[PDB]
């Protein structure tokens, strides 16, 4: 963004961030699926560019 | 295949084998059917390209 900073070296750790939500939500399979069909349709292909 | 299951992840559905272990690639299709574990290689739709020479 700026070209006065440059990242250096090579990756480690490699991790995933994820949506983060108490155990008993019902909601963590519906969440997932869509999180999947929006990787795999494109859309965050989209909001990456 | 015809709304049914083939391979690794038919013999898995029909619970003649319950866990699979391999290279199976995290899908929206079969985690309908199957449940995954957090992955631990990435993957994806990848270029590759001849390694050029230097000018
Ligand atoms: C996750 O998303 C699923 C998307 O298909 C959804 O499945 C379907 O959800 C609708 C409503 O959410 C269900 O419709 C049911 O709603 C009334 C409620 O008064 C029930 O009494 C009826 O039986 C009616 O079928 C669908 O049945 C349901 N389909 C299936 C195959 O389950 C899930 O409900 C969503 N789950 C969560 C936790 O978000
Ligand atoms: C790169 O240089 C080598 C010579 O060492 C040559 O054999 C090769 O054909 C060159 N690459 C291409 C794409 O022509």
């Amino acid at each position: 963004q700026k070209c006065d900073l440059v990242t250096t070296g090579e990756l480690f750790f490699r991790s995933g961030f994820g949506i983060g939500m108490r155990k008993d939500s019902p909601w963590k399979q519906n969440v997932s699926l869509s999180i999947l069909k929006s990787h795999e349709n494109g859309f965050m292909e989209d909001l990456d560019k | 295949v015809n709304n049914v299951w083939n391979g690794m992840i038919g013999e898995v559905v029909y619970q003649r084998a319950v866990m699979a272990v391999g290279s199976l690639t995290i899908n929206e299709e079969r985690s309908e059917v199957v449940d995954f574990s957090v992955p631990f290689v990435e993957t994806g739709i990848s270029v590759m390209v001849s390694r050029s020479n230097g000018t």
